[PDB]
């Protein structure tokens, strides 16, 4: 029904897709960063995970968050003593943006244990309002993901928070997942949560809607199976604790399937 | 882009979110725009932060152009084009003659195209209503102020509660329904329809039960029937009193079967069934629109 937007889901899928493009970060920003590395970057977005988890916020503020913190990187130097402070002002700017209640700007000076004063994070929150030019509406995987699951014959939770798991590790790692777009990250969780959960894989209907095959998908899947394979032995660990909670059905306690399996379908 | 020396300040317009909206003229383009200046304490309020970052995006004729943003020295300042005046004010000045037929065609088909362009690209409005609305002299009508407005994702997640103003709010809000989603733009349009047909308010509630009750007693009170679910909605009553619903001619009495037909499809208690803005666009009800401008200075 009206919830799902059947007149509109069409449009609206194809207007993220081109959005998508336009918000991308630079896939090799982190070399032209003279101080700050993928690790450094690891640890600031496992600690918005915590963030996140402290204050209760959407999934779509954390991606949101993480999607600014790229695309001001990608134009802006960085200090990595000041790393936090972008990072900071970005949550700051998606709860705003994303929550019904988003924490008081004083929340966030403290959840900083005072390294930044208040008039810090507000003059850093300008700032990234510049650089962005307010081009806040950014599509994250989360708003793919949700739209594949509608494709999910019958609908399972387990598939659903196991993909959004998935597609929540890939932001911690800037090597390899600056290198996909938004709808392919999502699509390959979905193809991976499927997989590990029913045994499925991606459904004819999702190869309709977004021009995607399991091919299309082959060098993402590869990688981020990889990470499945290995998250339990990643320096970060916010996402996989996160993902014990009942709320996402415990999802991070699911193992990996060993194999993919992925193989070509001849004359299709 | 711009610096505000280039701006002459005219004459105040109104007051909105952000305190007063200034009619003011570019002296070197001879532009004439409206300025909404923000006094930058929580740092850049969520309500700007989502106006400017969605108006940015949403370039249709139908919509207000946001033209610019200027930050000057602990202020922001948003450009808009200017229009001469809201539906409100027109409704008002258009008391004895009522606002032509063909003028209500063209507000609506207008409306109709604006909202479906924000639904295309995933933004709610949520405070569609006269005031909000803007006219130009030559015919176009305008969506405006887009503070309450939210970028939403398929299929919808929880947002505010406290959304639309009260005379112009859906039954799944004021029944405090889990989501909610087009259909409640979609039910603004169709009290508005109603409303430039008349002169005056379709539902004027007093509070929320008032507003709930007055619509029941004009649509009748909604059953299982006519709208499954309804009766386990967080704020249903089984108390509530129970209306027969009206003949819907007489909702609206000079509007003929066309009008009718696409009124009663624009207030369905059902979410699920209320007619969308795109579908709306193709009602027989437009099969002669034209735009005209305003038949009223």
């Amino acid at each position: 029904g009206v919830n799902e937007v059947p007149d509109y889901h069409e449009d609206i899928h194809t207007y993220l897709r081109e959005m998508e493009v336009k918000c991308k970060p630079k896939v090799g920003y982190m070399k032209k960063q003279p101080d700050i590395t993928n690790s450094m970057r690891a640890i600031l977005v496992d600690w918005l995970v915590e963030v996140g988890e402290e204050y209760k916020l959407q999934n779509e503020t954390l991606h949101l968050a993480v999607n600014y913190i790229d695309r001001f990187l990608s134009s802006m130097s960085v200090l990595r003593g000041k790393l936090q402070l972008v990072g900071t002002a970005a949550m700051l700017l998606a709860s705003k943006f994303e929550e019904i209640y988003p924490p008081e700007v004083a929340e966030f000076v403290y959840i900083t244990d005072d390294t930044y004063t208040k008039k810090q994070v507000l003059r850093m929150e300008h700032l990234v309002l510049k650089v962005l030019a307010f081009d806040l509406a950014a599509p994250t995987i989360n708003q793919f993901l949700t739209q594949y699951f509608l494709h999910q014959q019958p609908a399972n939770c387990k598939v659903e928070s196991l993909a959004m798991f998935l597609g929540e590790l890939s932001l911690i790692d800037a090597d390899p997942y600056l290198k996909y777009l938004p709808s392919v990250i999502a699509a390959a969780a979905f193809h991976l949560a499927l997989y590990t959960v029913t045994g499925q894989s991606w459904p004819e209907s999702l190869v309709q809607k977004t021009g995607y095959t399991l091919e299309t998908l082959k060098p993402c899947l590869l990688d981020l199976h990889q990470t499945y394979l290995r998250a339990p032995q990643h320096a970060q660990q916010s996402i996989r604790e996160k993902y014990k909670n009942s709320k996402y059905h415990g999802v991070s306690l699911l193992n990996p399937p060993e194999t993919l399996n992925v193989h070509h379908h001849h004359h299709h | 882009p711009g610096s505000m020396e280039n701006f002459q300040k005219v004459e105040k317009i109104g007051e909105g979110t952000y305190g007063v909206v200034y009619k003011a003229r570019n002296k070197l383009t001879g532009e004439v725009v409206a300025l909404k200046k923000i006094r930058l304490t929580e740092g850049v309020p969520s309500t700007a932060i989502r106006e400017i970052s969605l108006l940015k995006e949403l370039n249709h004729p139908n919509i207000v152009k946001l033209l610019d943003v200027i930050h000057t020295e602990n202020k922001l300042y948003l450009v808009f084009e200017f229009l001469h005046q809201d539906l409100k004010k027109f409704m008002d000045a258009s008391a004895l003659t009522g606002i032509p037929l063909p003028l209500i065609k063209s507000y609506l088909f207008q409306l109709l195209q604006g909202l479906a362009f924000c639904h295309s690209h995933r933004v709610l409005h949520r405070d569609l209503k006269p005031q909000n609305l803007l006219i130009n002299t030559e015919g176009a009508i305008k969506l405006a102020d887009f503070g309450l407005a939210r970028a939403f994702g398929v299929p919808v997640r929880t947002y505010t509660h406290e959304v639309v103003t009260l005379w112009y709010r859906a039954p799944e809000i004021l029944l405090g329904c889990k989501y909610y989603s087009t259909a409640v733009d979609i039910w603004s349009l169709g009290c508005i329809f109603a409303e430039m047909v008349t002169r005056r308010a379709l539902f004027p509630g007093d509070s929320e039960i008032d507003q709930l009750f007055r619509i029941f007693r004009t649509l009748g009170t909604p059953d299982e029937v006519v709208w499954p679910g309804v009766t386990s909605m967080p704020d249903y009553k089984p108390s509530f009193p129970k209306w027969a619903r009206q003949d819907f001619s007489k909702v609206v009495p000079p509007l003929d079967e066309d009008g009718r037909s696409l009124l009663s499809q624009m207030l369905h208690y059902d979410p699920n069934k209320r007619i969308s803005a795109k579908a709306a666009l193709a009602h027989p009800f437009f099969q002669d629109v034209t735009k005209p401008v305003p038949h009223l200075r």
